[PDB]
């Protein structure tokens, strides 16, 4: 069980790494995600304030 | 051995080691598991003389 038991620790090796790469994907779309779901306000508050001023 | 599929990649933990023979590689397996516990493997390979040894770790305590 020289060679036999290695390939099951590289395997959970690549699937150890390929979680954490799945979980730092996720963690870098999430400040997208946070920007493209905060600019929705700007832009509602920016249109409430042109019509704000322009019914004035 | 043990074209290269996990020997040259960065996912998985392998620790290569040349040695004298395998009366030498007790110590250093009696030296790592004093220092570090039950977490390496110990393996012997006979060489042409030289003795082939194969460590087994995390990828992040390759450090350590």
């Amino acid at each position: 069980s020289q060679k036999n038991g290695i390939a099951t620790l590289l395997q959970a090796e690549k699937e150890a790494h390929e979680i954490v790469s799945k979980a730092r994907k996720y963690r870098q779309d999430k400040l997208k995600q946070a920007k493209t779901d905060a600019a929705k306000e700007i832009d509602s508050y920016k249109i409430q304030k042109d019509k704000e001023l322009k019914e004035f | 051995e043990f074209n290269i599929a996990a020997a040259i990649g960065a996912s998985v933990n392998y620790v290569t080691g040349v040695i004298a023979r395998d009366k030498v590689a007790t110590l250093e397996q009696i030296l790592w598991r004093v220092l570090r516990g039950n977490l390496f493997f110990k393996t012997v390979e006979i060489e042409q003389k030289n003795a082939f040894i194969v460590f087994s770790h995390g990828d992040l305590i390759i450090k350590r």
